[PDB]
């Protein structure tokens, strides 16, 4: 035994931590650890955003109905007034509608030459539940989500994410709401090929029917480049022609698999979303 | 009119209907007194559950070792399947290849044998032709091989199978070994099996045959995977069990005027009882030559 | 380099490996079943074979009787050599003791026989049997020796 | 998944019958080899300067004295030819050498005690399987059928033979029996130590 | 060897001469080893839903003994206060609260009660009560060691019970979580009359012979036979 | 160390900066003491500057709880979930000034290695380097020593 | 030799976890068909035997008594009898043995 | 010391839900300071690590090593223990999950040296643990076949990156 205390204290919180880590305690809400206050969270909710957000609103598009449901039973076995709670079901919907036609907008001037079905594809990625919670986590909305489970499910989370941009749209109205729409999901397409939003089977029918719109010739494929053909590593290019002029050419281990992708290069080349296509301007409108 | 492969989900739904109905008999579970008799653990009773333990699960209680070498019972004794529920409180043993007097495990496993080259058949065929499964003869193993009764398509009347078709035939029976499939057992009414053949006439003419025997009008059933078949007789666990397994000839046998029934034969032997590569092949030879049903 | 070494070394020596065989051998014709280490009860065996030869010369025969003098070491035994374990093998040319290995010993985990003289009141010991003629692949070779009779027959 | 022999299941009816059976069937399959002559021979072609016909695999029976009409005194070493078939031919082209190849095989042996795939190459040449087959290079004129037995008058008095064997096993033995014996910081490759001789 | 004979069997063959103990100090019973006149309950008893006379005379005595202890003792009361003693007991399992159960059980009792269940989870339930409860027997014990006098009393229970056991891995091995099920069982409750903080506490229950067979078991079981030594032979 | 500790790349929070700039900082919990000699700087920086700071930076909701304390503290949390604790023990106002600036401006991301100084989503304007990007094509695309009309 | 340096862990687990030094598995185990219990199948059943020498020492002892002495091995055949048997014919002019049991199934009488 | 094996069997899991599937029941079962030393215990240890009850009993028995038998009654007393106190239905269907020996207390003695030297001769104990888990032994881990190694190699080339530029 050695005098002291101050080293019996450090590894203290030296154990504790081993305590910790070996037993990762069950993740909580927010709102219930220390150093909360819902009201100053979400005014700063609107101001982190620059966003005049109506308080009343925004509280509202916070509020699910699984929470409501929730809080009635916790309330009525623990018997004790009556509970006006408004969910943010009619939020979400103005929320969800105006996106949809919004980020359709933005996509149909961006790219005039994208068909119906690539545009509401791009749509449904862009409002899909993995980009919308993303986006909703990363921007402090799941802190302030009133729901029933912890952590908030996709489902819900997606639903406040939008109830909050019905919010927006009636406090700073359309063209506030398009900028919030640009800033926070049109971004999410930086650095994604557009088939990876889109997901598409079969792009050489595809790239067929697109031709034949136009009055193009059916495409040719024909052999531009060959490497080790006889090996397990071959490279193939194989270019598609059309009146014997060049459209596309893709690269791939197999001549099948290159076809497949000189399809893919003909199509993203024909809707204008090529990968050296002019960037989105976020240039505030002047 | 159905097709095979649609034939063949007909025919799973009612075997799998019936063998719920069967289970929903008994509601609660029932507690029955097994006891063993054999020379082995004298003495040991098993209090297994009425309609849905079988003489598998009282092997399990024992050992591993009753597991592995265990290919029939005798409940009652009777010839049981390992996997067929026991119905009431009775007397078990366990029978073996290897034991003293094993009679009635070589019967089940030749008309186990049998019944797997059935399924092989049945699918190997292409779909044009129709292949008809009349029956398994009950052969004795001193015989030199299990033989299928089968009336292939009028089509077919000149082709005959060549060497190479019939290796053609091992490799898919092999491929089932290999499946490691369990034979299940359905013991049900002369009525209800009867609508699971209905589109075979060799079947419902058999069905009918043995449901007259029985005063009580049951016909056993038998399924390895998605294949039905009747049997006369219980059969060997699981199709594992065969290691070294051939199907020696086919055999046309007269008259061939009334319909050409082609004998389809093999030779089986057991992990238990395998044999040196060159007495396999002796035992194959004496397998291609015909056998007569006596 | 031991080609064409027949004979074990054991004991402490020539004259001691003799002894311990005697031993060995005295110990089976008075008990008629001994267990000892595997290899000496090997070693032992062709011994036991031959005392059982000499015994059928019979107790008139000088050599023999020398023979039993030296490897009986309890003289009471010469007596049942001649009088009754020669007389029981009458009949055989061979084979008068069978030997089967044993468990392992539960001391120095020595490999380990047992060793009789065939014929002893004895309970006898579990010998190992061969399969039953009845079996699956008995009953396949039967049918098979079956039919070559009637091709040879023909 | 357990070993298993030949006769581990059989039953003392069916082992003398088993045995009988597979010795019967190896007499039958020597004799069946012995007129290679009427059984569509490959060519038979003169010997010519540079040929290099087979040889064979015998069994070394012992040794003898011999005497010569000089009076001189000559130790001899029978080799007897025991089941000597021809096996196998290889072409030049597929042998990976100058000469093409003539597998000879040597005494017979049981089957029970064989690998499969050494059964299955044997059944197909119908004859008992052998315990030795050796290879010898032989040219395109000396080809010999496979099947085709080899006889010890294959050799004749007054010729010479190289023989090759393997030599008596000494186990693990010293310098001065392996060697007869009694620094530049490391042992060279090669060096003379004990070992299995 | 677990006996006390074995072991002073084993100390008289070792020379360890174990000296008793005497001290003013000795073991305070709360409660006693078993029923004071097991009250065999009539066969046909569920069936149904002077000899009497001489049994209800001594519960007449014995209840006399039970108010000098306690003057303001109704025998009318207890079956509900029975009651309720049986479900709180009960209730207690559920959730292991052994310090509660002590007071609501004997300490005869509380080892049934807990023992088995020790590494398993119980779930039980009354869901409803189908006749009313009432005492068939009162008995009282005679002046016994430390002027200790009980008083057991015997109630007749015949309620509808809900019983699910699961083992050690959260599987179930007993009964069904929800459906209700018809129970007859006779309760013993005793209580030490001397101890001036004695109360009424379940003691034992009774069992006849005829009582039905209990629910099944889920799992099948195997009761081996003899394991013989190789000398001995197997008789049936 | 750099093999003995993690790595990441260059990255913002939600394209930070694209369309608009959002301060990654949303809390801040200081912890003081009324007493104690350690909280003499975190005491004036709550007296002085805490309320200019909380003007200056509306979206950081900023708690300050003085209880007693031997070290008093600042956790600050971001919106990608990332919990940084500070000790501002025994440090002067402008001390705890800088810190809390830097606690503002930073992004939540862990601080460790960063591989390159710079990331895009776009490396290549003209389509990536490969093998035949400044190779000639052939007529026919014949190979070396392969024979036209075989 | 001294060792030059101390062995690692990481050494000495290769060398005291090669495969050569691991028990193999063995293959050769059976169920005994009298007793049910294991043995291999080249040695004699364990339980099987001691069941023999168990009841071959009851019938030492009881030669020991008959002989009562040491160098008193009999001149003729001995026959070993159990309770509720009989000489036979065959079995006549021999050492007879008595043992106070019944005979075991496995032991038959010849 | 330390005496946490024993505790393992006290664990008592949440009755679990009927769309759940049956968790497998778990058993652990040691012996304390066996007269042993745990180098000589690892190997039969190791020997029966993911064999079935059977299977282990089996090869124990006919193993010459001390160590043998001493954990075959470890092993025959957790088979038993696993039926009759944790539920287990059939005594057969149990394989040893984790089979391991540990270091013991072990005893120093005045040893000799044949030079007059004195010399501390240790007396070794060890530990054996086992666990046994309810249901038929894990398939063992097949070869990695010529098909697998190919999917990583050309899964390797593909993951390649420019190194060390933009
Ligand atoms: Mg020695
Ligand atoms: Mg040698
Ligand atoms: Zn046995």
């Amino acid at each position: 035994v050695k005098k002291g205390f101050r080293a019996a204290f450090r590894f203290q919180k030296e154990l504790e931590r081993q305590r910790l880590l070996r037993c990762p305690p069950p993740p909580v809400r927010r709102s219930e650890k220390p150093n909360w206050d819902y009201h100053a969270e979400i005014q700063a909710f609107g101001h982190r955003l620059q966003e005049n957000f109506s308080l009343d609103l925004l509280k509202t598009a916070f509020v699910n109905s699984c929470y409501i449901k929730s809080e009635e039973a916790k309330r009525q076995q623990l018997g004790i007034v009556l509970l006006n709670l408004k969910s943010n079901q009619e939020l979400s919907e103005q929320g969800t509608s105006f996106s949809q036609t919004c980020l359709t907008q933005f996509l149909e001037d961006e790219y005039p030459d994208m068909p119906t079905e690539g545009i509401k594809n791009l749509v449904d990625f862009l409002t899909g539940e993995e980009v919308v919670c993303h986006v909703a986590r990363n921007l402090a909305v799941e802190q302030l989500t009133l729901s029933e489970e912890f952590p908030v499910p996709p489902a819900v989370l997606q639903q406040t994410f939008f109830a909050v941009i019905g919010a927006l749209l009636q406090s700073s109205g359309p063209e506030r709401t398009a900028l919030f729409i640009r800033d926070f999901l049109i971004t999410q397409m930086t650095g994604k090929e557009l088939f990876e939003m889109w997901k598409i089977i079969n792009p050489m029918g595809l790239l067929v029917e697109e031709l034949k719109k136009r009055n193009v010739s059916a495409p040719e494929s024909r052999l531009t480049r060959q490497s080790g053909g006889t090996t397990a590593l071959p490279l193939y290019f194989v270019g598609l022609y059309c009146d014997k002029k060049l459209i596309a050419e893709g690269p791939g281990e197999t001549v099948l698999v290159a076809e497949e992708e000189a399809a893919r290069v003909a199509l993203r080349k024909l809707y204008g979303f090529t990968e050296n296509r002019r960037p989105w301007n976020y240039s505030k409108p002047k | 009119q159905l097709s095979p492969t649609e034939l063949t989900e007909m025919r799973n739904d009612l075997f799998n209907k019936e063998k719920a109905r069967q289970l929903s008999l008994t509601p609660r579970t029932e507690k029955i007194e097994v006891k063993h008799v054999g020379k082995t653990d004298p003495g040991t009773v098993f209090v297994m559950n009425k309609n849905i333990s079988t003489p598998y699960s009282c092997a399990m209680h024992l050992s591993e070792w009753y597991c592995r070498k265990s290919i029939l019972a005798l409940v009652d004794g009777q010839p049981w399947d390992m996997y067929k529920p026991l119905t009431k409180s009775c007397e078990i043993k366990f029978l073996t290849f290897k034991d003293c007097d094993p009679g009635e495990v070589n019967k089940a496993y030749w008309r186990s044998c049998a019944m797997m080259m059935g399924c092989v058949i049945e699918r190997a065929f292409k779909d044009e032709y129709m292949v008809n499964l009349v029956r398994a003869p009950e052969v004795p193993v001193i015989s030199g091989a299990f033989c299928y009764d089968v009336v292939l398509d009028s089509k077919l009347d000149e082709w005959m199978p060549t060497k190479e078709n019939l290796r053609s035939f091992t490799k898919d029976a092999h491929a089932l070994i290999y499946k490691d499939l369990p034979f299940e057992t359905l013991e049900v009414e002369a009525k209800v099996a009867l609508e699971i053949f209905q589109h075979s006439k060799y079947k419902v003419d058999f069905i009918e045959e043995k449901a007259s025997q029985n005063p009580e009008r049951i016909v056993k059933l038998h399924r390895i995977g998605d294949f039905i078949d009747v049997s006369e007789g219980p059969l060997i666990p699981r199709t594992s069990i065969c290691f070294q397994y051939e199907v020696s000839a086919v055999h046309n046998l007269q008259p061939t005027q009334p319909s050409l029934i082609r004998r389809f034969q093999g030779v089986s032997l057991p992990v238990h009882l395998r044999a040196h590569f060159t007495i396999w092949d002796k035992l194959l030879e004496r397998s291609r030559k015909m056998v007569t049903e006596d | 380099i031991s080609h064409g070494r027949v004979f074990r070394r054991m004991g402490l020596g020539p004259e001691s490996r003799i002894h311990l065989l005697r031993n060995l051998l005295t110990g089976l014709v008075r008990h008629e079943r001994i267990e000892a280490p595997w290899a000496r009860v090997d070693e032992m065996r062709g011994y036991a074979e031959k005392l059982i030869d000499y015994g059928k010369l019979g107790d008139t025969n000088e050599r023999a009787m020398r023979m039993a003098d030296f490897w009986l070491t309890e003289k009471d035994l010469i007596p049942k050599l001649f009088q009754v374990l020669a007389p029981r093998y009458k009949d055989q040319t061979g084979g008068y003791t069978r030997m089967l290995q044993i468990p392992n010993r539960s001391l120095d985990r020595a490999k380990m026989a047992v060793i009789e003289y065939k014929g002893n009141c004895l309970p006898p010991l579990p010998l190992p049997r061969r399969d039953s003629h009845l079996t699956l692949l008995n009953q396949l070779l039967q049918g098979l020796r079956q039919d070559l009779r009637q091709s040879q027959e023909a | 998944k357990s070993g298993t022999w030949w006769d581990e299941h059989l039953s003392e009816e069916n082992v003398p019958f088993i045995k009988q059976l597979v010795s019967d069937e190896d007499k039958a399959q020597l004799a069946s080899k012995l007129c290679p002559l009427k059984d569509e021979p490959w060519p038979i072609h003169p010997w010519e300067p540079g040929s290099f016909r087979v040889g064979l695999i015998a069994l070394k029976l012992g040794m003898m004295p011999l005497w010569t009409k000089d009076g001189q005194k000559h130790v001899v070493t029978l080799l007897q030819v025991q089941d000597c078939h021809v096996l196998k031919y290889t072409s030049k082209e597929n042998c990976n050498g100058k000469m093409a190849t003539l597998s000879v095989g040597g005494k017979t042996v049981s089957r029970f005690r064989k690998a499969t795939s050494i059964l299955e190459f044997y059944r197909e040449l119908g004859l008992p399987p052998k315990q030795t087959v050796k290879i010898f290079n032989i040219t395109d004129n000396a080809a010999i059928k496979p099947g085709t037995p080899l006889y010890a008058a294959h050799f004749r008095p007054g010729q010479y033979v190289d023989v090759t064997a393997k030599t008596i096993g000494k186990g693990f033995q010293g310098v001065m029996k392996r060697w007869g014996f009694k620094d530049i910081g490391r042992v060279w490759p090669g060096t003379k130590m004990p070992g299995k001789m | 060897f677990k006996t006390e004979k074995e072991f002073m069997q084993h100390a008289r063959k070792a020379g360890l001469v174990i000296p008793p103990e005497k001290s003013d100090r000795s073991i305070h019973l709360a409660c006693t080893a078993g029923i004071f006149d097991a009250y065999v309950p009539p066969e046909g008893d569920a069936r149904i839903s002077t000899e009497r006379m001489k049994k209800t005379m001594a519960s007449q005595v014995s209840i006399r003994r039970i108010k000098d202890y306690d003057a303001n003792f109704k025998i009318k009361d207890f079956p509900e206060k029975a009651k309720d003693i049986f479900i709180e007991a009960h209730l207690c399992l559920n959730n292991s609260d052994h310090d509660r159960l002590h007071t609501l059980v004997t300490e005869h009792c509380f080892p049934d009660m807990t023992w088995d269940i020790k590494y398993k989870t119980v779930r039980w339930s009354f869901v409803e009560s189908l006749e009313p409860s009432h005492v068939v027997q009162v008995r009282c014990s005679s002046m016994m060691n430390q002027g200790n006098v009980y008083g057991q009393i015997t109630v007749r229970m015949h309620t509808r019970q809900t019983l699910a056991i699961y083992d050690r891995f959260g599987r179930l091995m007993y009964g069904q979580e929800d459906v209700p099920k018809d129970v007859l069982e006779y309760v013993v409750f005793e209580k030490q009359l001397t101890n001036p903080y004695g109360s009424w506490r379940m003691h034992t229950k009774i069992v006849p012979p005829w009582a039905p067979p209990k629910q099944p078991i889920l799992k099948t079981v195997m009761i081996p036979g003899p394991q013989l030594k190789p000398e001995e032979e197997y008789e049936e | 160390t750099a093999r003995g500790t993690p790595s990441r790349f260059l990255a913002s929070v939600l394209h930070n900066g694209l369309g608009r700039y959002v301060q990654q900082l949303q809390r801040l919990s200081f912890s003081v003491s009324r007493d104690g000699a350690s909280s003499r700087g975190a005491r004036e920086f709550v007296e002085r500057e805490v309320i200019d700071f909380a003007r200056r930076n509306p979206g950081v909701v900023i708690y300050v709880n003085s209880r007693p304390c031997c070290v008093p503290r600042v956790v600050a949390e971001y919106l990608n979930g990332a919990v940084r604790e500070e000790s501002i023990h025994c440090k002067s106002v402008e001390e705890i000034s800088t810190l809390v600036q830097k606690l503002a401006d930073q992004s939540g991301l862990d601080v460790i290695r960063i591989r390159k100084p710079f990331h895009t989503d776009n490396p290549s304007i003209q389509g990536q380097w490969h093998p035949f990007t400044n190779k000639p094509t052939t007529f026919r695309g014949l190979r070396p020593r392969e024979v036209q009309d075989p | 030799a001294a060792p030059k340096n101390r062995r690692t862990i990481e050494v000495n687990r290769c060398r005291r976890r090669n495969p050569q030094k691991l028990i193999k598995v063995k293959n050769n185990i059976d169920v005994c068909p009298e007793c049910g219990h294991l043995k291999q199948k080249h040695v004699l059943c364990a339980y099987c035997y001691e069941k023999v020498c168990k009841e071959t020492a009851e019938i030492r002892r009881q030669i020991g008594k008959q002989e009562g002495g040491p160098f008193k091995a009999p001149t003729i055949e001995t026959v070993v009898l159990y309770t509720g048997e009989t000489p036979s014919e065959q079995d006549q002019g021999k050492r007879i043995i008595e043992r106070d049991r019944k005979r075991p199934s496995w032991f038959t009488q010849n | 010391i330390s005496r946490k094996w024993e505790k393992k069997n006290k664990i008592v899991y949440p009755p679990q839900l009927p769309g759940e599937p049956r968790r497998p029941a778990e058993i652990y079962h040691c012996r304390r300071q066996i007269k042993y030393s745990k180098d000589k215990m690892w190997y039969l240890a190791k020997l029966i690590r993911g064999m079935s009850i059977d299977q282990a009993l089996a090869q124990l028995e006919f193993n010459d090593k001390k160590g043998a038998k001493i954990i075959k009654e470890v092993l025959l007393e957790a088979q038993d223990m696993a039926v009759r106190d944790h539920n287990v239905e059939f005594r057969s269907n149990l394989y040893i999950a984790e089979s391991t020996s540990g270091r013991g207390q072990c005893l120093k003695r005045i040893r000799y040296h044949g030079r007059g030297r004195f010399g501390i001769m240790e007396k070794v104990y060890c530990h054996y643990f086992v666990k046994l888990v309810e249901g038929p032994p894990p398939p063992p881990e097949p070869p990695k076949t010529a098909v697998a190694h190919a999917k990583e190699y050309i899964q390797q080339l593909r993951s390649r990156t420019i190194v060390h530029t933009l």
